[PDB]
C-alpha cells in the first residue's frame, strides 16, 4: 500500500486577525478545495485525501476534529501495526503557522494532549493491560534534534559536543552515543519528554511567539517477549515508532529575520528543499516501476544530501510504514504555501512504502521444515 | 537593436526625434511614405500612430570613434508587438532548468524560498498574455 | 578586499606551493628578499590579497606550511626563496606518517593540529574581509590525505561561511608509487566530497603525457609538473587581482559551476602550449587557444571527455582581445560538440576575460570543465580497494592505530554512491 495522508485546517491566528482575511480552504469528506483570491470564476482546485481535519470551531460538533479523533484515525493504527511487528513512522509538514507542533505536542495544560502523548498513554496502558507470566514488554525512548546540520541529544545533559551519524552496512544509518533511555513508568516518560521539550532550541519571530529552529525526531523501540518456557522463545519482536517534526518553510521578508535568525532560515530552507525533492523523486520512481513495465530502471533517489534525508532513510522508504500530516492556515494571504503544501502531500500519496516483518531466518526456516513435515503427516496418516 | 522580427507583430506607438537641419516638410513627407507601405502594421485603435521632435544640435563626434559626422540624426522609440517573441525564448530556458531543480540550493541558502521561483514565472507568463490580447482586432 | 589563506601539507603539496609562490611573486614583482622591485603601478594595487605588509616595505606571503617530518622543511628553507616565508609559520613534527592514513589523521597529526590551526587562526583574524582557503596535498600518501582532511574538517567547522578549495593530486592508473594508494585515496575521498567547496583532480599521468606529447621535453621532472600546477593555479584567481572587462571572484565560479551540492570535482587545463622552436609557426589568437584549450590531450586529469558529457565549463582569458569573438568561439564550440554537452542546461559555458596577460605571453586561457567522464577515476580506485579490501591485504596496520571496519565500509559506500550520481547523467536521452 501507499502512505497515509491527514491533511488539517488552523483556525485564524492574530496576526491574520489584525490584517484583515478570509477562509479560503473548504473540504468534503476525502476531498479539499481551495480557491485562488487572485482572480476568482478562474478555476478552483480540488485534491484527494484520506483524512481531513477541521478545527474553526471547538463547542460545536459541525465536523469538528478533536485532537483524539486525529489519534484514534492515525496512531491507533500505527500502534496496532507496530504490535504487529512493523516499523511504523509519523511525520509533521507545513509552513510557519501550519500547526505542526500544536498536533504533535499540543499543550501540557489542556486535555487536548498531541499524538505522541497520547500513543505514550495508550502503549502503557495496553502494557499494563496485556502482561503475563508467560507476556512481558520492554520499552526504550530516545529524543534528538537537528539544529543546523548537526544531531543534538535532548535527554542527555547540557553537552557542549555534538554526535557522529555513521552506517552500520547492515542496519542502515544511525547516530553514535545517543542517550538511550530504558522506561517502566508512564511517569517516567512525561519527565523525559518534558525535559526535551524544555531543553528545544526555540526563538521567536513575527509569524509565531514560540517558533521551533530545528527539526525533532522522538523515537521508541519496543520489544515482545513471549515466555512460554515449554515452547515458545523471548525477544521475538521488536518494533520502532518515529514521530516526527519538522521546522516550518521561513519567507524571510515576511518573518522579519535578521542576522542569526536569517541564517537558521537558510538551513532550514534548505534541508526542507533537499526533502521535497527526495519525496517528489522517491515518489516518481515507485510510480514508474510499479505500472510502466516493471524494469527496475536503475534512477536510484539521492538521500545522501541533507542529514535530515539521510537518517530518515528507512522510514520513507525500506521496512517502514507511515503518514503525513500536512497542516494549512486558510488565510487568504497564504496562498501560494498553502498551494506547495497541497501539491507535495498528493506527491507523498504516490509514495509506496514496503514494511516486512523480519527474525532469525534460521527459526523461520525451522518453522516453515516443521510445517511442511506436519502436512505430510497428515497426508500419510490419512 | 534587440533580436526579435518586427513584422510578426503590429506597431502600436512610435516616436520620432531628429536632430539637426530637418524641416517638417520633410518629415511629414516620410511619415507619409511610411503610411502607404503595407509590411509595417498599425493597430487599428491608434489611427494617428506618431509623434515627431526636432532639435537643432547635431550629434557630436568623439576622438577616436567609429560613428561618422553627419549633418541629420534620428532615433526612434517604438512601441511594438514582436517583444513579446524574445521573453517566450527565455521563458523556455527557465523552465528547462527548473523542471530538475538546478542550482536552486544556492539561491535558497541565501534567505530566499522555493516558492518565489514558481510566482515569478507565472506573473511573467500574465504579462505577455496580455500583450497578445492588446493586438487582435477589434469586433 | 578579498584576501586568501593558503596552507601546504605534505611533500608534494609543499613542492607545489614552493614552485607556486616563486610565480606569483615574478606576476607582482617581488625580489627574493622581499622588497619590491618592479615596473608597472598595477603590481601594487592589489598586493594584499596575497602578501602581507612589514615595516621596512617588505612582503610576506600569507602561507602555512605543515608536515611530520623535518626534511621537507630543511630542503624549502635551503632554496632559493626560503627566506621568503615567515618562520614561525613552519609548523612540523617529528616521527612521520609513514604512508599511513591513520597516523596521520588520529594519532600523529591530531597532536599538531592545534598548532596548526592556532597559525590559522592568527593569519585570518588580520585579514579585512576573509575570501576563502585552498590547499595543495596529495590523496595517496600519509601525512598529506590525513592532516589536509583534518584540517578541512575543522576550518569547515569554524569558518562555515567562506570558501575553500583543493588542488589535489589523485591515484594514477598505471604509474604507482605507493602500495597502498586505494586505502588513503578511498578514506580521503569519503570526507573531501562532504567538506570542500572546489576540487581540481591533477594526475602525474596526465602531466608525464602534456610534457612528452605537447611540450616535447626529453627528461621531465618534478619541477615542470610543479610549473603546470602552479601556472593553473595563478590563472584561476585573476580576477581578483587585476582590472578587466568581465570579472570572476571565487564564488561566482562556485555558483556557475556546480549545480548540486556533491559534484565538485573539476578538470582544469590551459592555453596555450607551443614546446619551444616551434613557436614561430603558430599565429597566436582566440580561435587557436579555444581549439588547444578544449582537446583531450591538454587535460590535466587523466580522463578522457569524450566519454561523458559536459555537465558545465568555465574558461577565463587574460589578455587584450574582442568580446564578439570570444563569444562568437565558445558558442561554435557547444553547437559543434552537441553530443558531449548536456542538454537540460540551455548554454553551459561561463566566461571571463583580464586585461592583463602573464609576464612573458601576449595571450592566456585557463578551462575549468565538469564533465561526468571523472567518475571513471573513482571507479579504478574503488575496483583496486575491493582487491584488496576482500582479504584484508595491509588492514592491521590501520587497525593497530584506532579505526574499525565499519570505516572503509562507510567510505565505500559513499564513493560508489558519488559514482552512481555523477553516471546518472551521463547517458543521453533523459531530457525534460
Ligand atoms: C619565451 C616564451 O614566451 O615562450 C613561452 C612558451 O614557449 C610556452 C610554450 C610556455 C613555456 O612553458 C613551458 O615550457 C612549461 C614547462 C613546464 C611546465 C609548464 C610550462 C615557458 O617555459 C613558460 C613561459 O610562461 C611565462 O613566463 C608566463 O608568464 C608564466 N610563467 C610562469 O609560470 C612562472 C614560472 C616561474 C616563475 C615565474 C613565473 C606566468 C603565468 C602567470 C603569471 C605569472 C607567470 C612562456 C610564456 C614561455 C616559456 C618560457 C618557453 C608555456 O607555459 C606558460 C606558463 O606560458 C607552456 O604552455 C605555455 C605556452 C607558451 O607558448
Ligand atoms: N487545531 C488548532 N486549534 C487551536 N490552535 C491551533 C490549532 N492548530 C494550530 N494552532 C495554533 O497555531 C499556532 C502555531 O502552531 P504551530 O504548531 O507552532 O505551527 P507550525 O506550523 O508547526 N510552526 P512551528 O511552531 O515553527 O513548528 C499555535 O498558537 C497553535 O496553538
Ligand atoms: N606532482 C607532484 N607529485 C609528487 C611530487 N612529489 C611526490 N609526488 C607524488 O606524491 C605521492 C606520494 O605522496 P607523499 O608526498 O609522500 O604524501 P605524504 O607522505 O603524506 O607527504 C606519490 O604518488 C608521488 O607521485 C611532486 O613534486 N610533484
Amino acid at each position: 500500500a501507499s502512505v497515509k495522508v491527514a491533511v488539517r485546517v488552523r483556525p485564524f491566528n492574530s496576526r491574520e486577525m489584525s490584517r484583515d482575511s478570509k477562509c479560503i480552504i473548504q473540504m468534503s469528506g476525502s476531498t479539499t478545495t481551495i480557491v485562488n483570491p487572485k482572480q476568482p470564476k478562474e478555476t478552483p482546485k480540488s485534491f484527494s485525501f484520506d483524512y481531513s481535519y477541521w478545527s474553526h470551531t471547538s463547542p460545536e460538533d459541525i465536523n469538528y476534529a478533536s485532537q483524539k479523533q486525529v489519534y484514534r484515525d492515525i496512531g491507533e493504527e500505527m500502534l496496532q501495526h507496530a504490535f504487529e511487528g512493523y516499523n511504523v513512522c509519523i511525520f509533521a509538514y507545513g509552513q510557519t503557522g501550519a500547526g505542526k507542533s500544536y498536533t504533535m505536542m499540543g499543550k501540557q495544560e489542556k486535555d487536548q494532549q498531541g499524538i505522541i502523548p497520547q500513543l505514550c498513554e495508550d502503549l502503557f496502558s495496553r502494557i499494563n493491560d496485556t502482561t503475563n507470566d508467560n507476556m512481558s514488554y520492554s520499552v526504550e525512548v530516545s529524543y534528538m534534534e537537528i539544529y543546523c546540520e548537526r544531531v543534538r541529544d535532548l535527554l542527555n545533559p547540557k553537552n557542549k559536543g555534538n554526535l557522529r551519524v555513521r552506517e552500520h552496512p547492515l542496519l542502515g544509518p544511525y547516530v553514535e552515543d545517543l542517550s538511550k533511555l530504558a522506561v517502566t513508568s508512564y511517569n517516567d516518560i512525561q519527565d523525559l519528554m518534558d525535559s526535551g521539550n524544555k531543553a528545544r532550541t526555540v526563538a521567536a519571530t513575527n509569524m509565531n511567539e514560540t517558533s521551533s529552529r530545528s527539526h525533532a525526531v522522538f523515537n521508541i523501540i519496543f520489544t515482545q517477549k513471549r515466555h512460554d518456557a515449554e515452547t515458545n522463545i523471548t525477544t521475538e519482536k521488536v518494533s520502532k515508532i518515529s514521530l516526527v517534526d519538522l521546522a516550518g518553510s521561513e519567507r524571510a521578508d515576511s518573518t522579519g529575520a535578521k542576522g542569526t535568525r536569517l541564517k537558521e532560515g537558510a538551513n532550514i530552507n534548505k534541508s526542507l528543499t533537499t526533502l521535497g525533492k527526495v519525496i517528489s523523486a522517491l515518489a516518481e520512481m515507485d510510480s514508474g516501476p510499479n505500472k510502466n513495465k516493471k524494469k527496475k530502471k536503475t534512477d536510484f533517489i539521492l538521500y545522501r544530501d541533507s542529514v535530515l534525508t539521510w537518517l530518515l532513510r528507512e522510514n520513507l522508504g525500506g521496512n517502514s510504514r507511515t503518514a503525513m500530516v500536512a497542516a494549512l492556515s486558510p488565510a487568504d494571504i497564504n496562498y501560494d504555501e498553502t498551494l506547495s503544501t497541497l501539491r507535495y502531500a498528493d506527491r507523498a500519496k504516490q509514495i509506496r512504502c514496503n514494511a516486512v516483518i523480519n527474525e532469525d531466518p534460521n527459526n523461520k526456516l525451522i518453522r516453515e521444515l516443521k510445517d511442511e513435515v506436519t502436512r505430510l503427516r497428515d497426508l500419510l496418516y490419512a | 537593436m534587440v533580436k526579435c522580427d518586427p513584422r510578426h507583430g503590429k506597431y502600436m506607438a512610435c516616436c520620432l526625434l531628429y536632430r539637426g537641419d530637418v524641416v517638417p516638410k520633410d518629415v511629414n513627407a516620410a511619415i507619409a511614405t511610411i503610411k502607404t507601405k503595407r509590411s509595417i502594421q498599425f493597430v487599428d485603435w491608434c489611427p494617428t500612430g506618431f509623434k515627431v521632435g526636432i532639435n537643432y544640435q547635431p550629434p557630436t563626434v568623439v576622438p577616436g570613434g567609429d560613428l561618422a559626422k553627419v549633418q541629420r540624426a534620428v532615433c526612434m522609440l517604438s512601441n511594438t508587438t514582436a517583444i513579446a517573441e524574445a521573453w517566450a525564448r527565455l521563458d523556455h530556458k527557465f523552465d528547462l532548468m527548473y523542471a530538475k531543480r538546478a542550482f536552486v540550493h544556492w539561491y535558497v541558502g541565501e534567505g530566499m524560498e522555493e516558492g518565489e521561483f514558481s510566482e515569478a514565472r507565472e506573473d511573467m507568463a500574465a504579462l505577455e498574455k496580455d500583450y497578445e490580447e492588446v493586438g487582435v482586432d477589434s469586433v | 578586499m578579498r584576501e586568501i589563506v593558503h596552507i601546504q601539507a605534505g611533500q608534494c603539496g609543499n613542492q607545489i606551493g614552493a614552485k607556486f609562490w616563486e610565480v606569483i611573486s615574478d606576476e607582482h614583482g617581488i625580489d627574493p628578499t622581499g622588497s619590491y622591485h618592479g615596473d608597472s603601478d598595477l603590481q601594487l594595487e592589489r598586493i594584499n590579497v596575497y602578501y602581507n605588509e612589514a615595516t621596512g616595505n617588505k612582503y610576506v606571503p600569507r602561507a602555512i606550511l605543515v608536515d611530520l617530518e623535518p626534511g621537507t622543511m630543511d630542503s624549502v628553507r635551503s632554496g632559493p626563496f626560503g627566506q621568503i616565508f615567515r618562520p614561525d609559520n613552519f609548523v612540523f613534527g617529528q616521527s612521520g606518517a609513514g604512508n599511513n592514513w591513520a597516523k596521520g589523521h588520529y594519532t600523529e597529526g591530531a597532536e599538531l593540529v592545534d598548532s596548526v590551526l592556532d597559525v590559522v587562526r592568527k593569519e585570518s583574524e588580520s585579514c579585512d574581509c576573509l575570501q576563502g582557503f585552498q590547499l595543495t596535498h596529495s590523496l595517496g600518501g600519509g601525512t598529506g590525505s590525513g592532516m589536509g582532511t583534518l584540517l578541512i574538517s575543522k576550518i569547515r567547522e569554524e569558518y562555515p561561511d567562506r570558501i575553500m578549495n583543493t588542488f589535489s593530486v589523485m591515484p594514477s592508473p598505471k604509474v604507482s608509487d605507493t602500495v597502498v594508494e586505494p586505502y588513503n585515496a578511498t578514506l580521503s575521498v569519503h570526507q573531501l566530497v562532504e567538506n570542500t567547496d572546489e576540487t581540481y583532480c591533477i594526475d602525474n599521468e596526465a602531466l608525464y603525457d602534456i610534457c612528452f606529447r605537447t611540450l616535447k621535453l626529453t627528461t621531465p621532472t618534478y619541477g615542470d609538473l610543479n610549473h603546470l600546477v602552479s601556472a593553473t593555479m595563478s590563472g584561476v584567481t585573476t580576477c581578483l587581482r587585476f582590472p578587466g572587462q568581465l570579472n570572476a571572484d571565487l564564488r561566482k565560479l562556485a555558483v556557475n559551476m556546480v549545480p548540486f551540492p556533491r559534484l565538485h570535482f573539476f578538470m582544469p587545463g590551459f592555453a596555450p602550449l607551443t614546446s619551444r622552436g616551434s613557436q614561430q609557426y603558430r599565429a597566436l589568437t582566440v580561435p587557436e587557444l579555444t581549439q588547444q584549450m578544449f582537446d583531450s590531450k591538454n587535460m590535466m586529469a587523466a580522463c578522457d571527455p569524450r566519454h561523458g558529457r559536459y555537465l558545465t565549463v568555465a574558461a577565463i582569458f587574460r589578455g587584450r582581445m574582442s568580446m564578439k569573438e570570444v563569444d562568437e568561439q565558445m558558442l561554435n564550440v557547444q553547437n559543434k560538440n552537441s553530443s558531449y554537452f548536456v542538454e537540460w542546461i540551455p548554454n553551459n559555458v561561463k566566461t571571463a576575460v583580464c586585461d592583463i596577460p602573464p609576464r612573458g605571453l601576449k595571450m592566456s586561457a585557463t578551462f575549468i570543465g565538469n564533465s561526468t567522464a571523472i567518475q571513471e577515476l573513482f571507479k579504478r580506485i574503488s575496483e583496486q580497494f575491493t582487491a584488496m579490501f576482500r582479504r584484508k591485504a595491509f588492514l592491521h596496520w590501520y587497525t593497530g592505530e584506532g579505526m574499525d571496519e565499519m570505516e572503509f565500509t562507510e567510505a565505500e559506500s559513499n564513493m560508489n554512491d558519488l559514482v552512481s550520481e555523477y553516471q546518472q547523467y551521463q547517458d543521453a536521452t533523459a531530457d525534460e
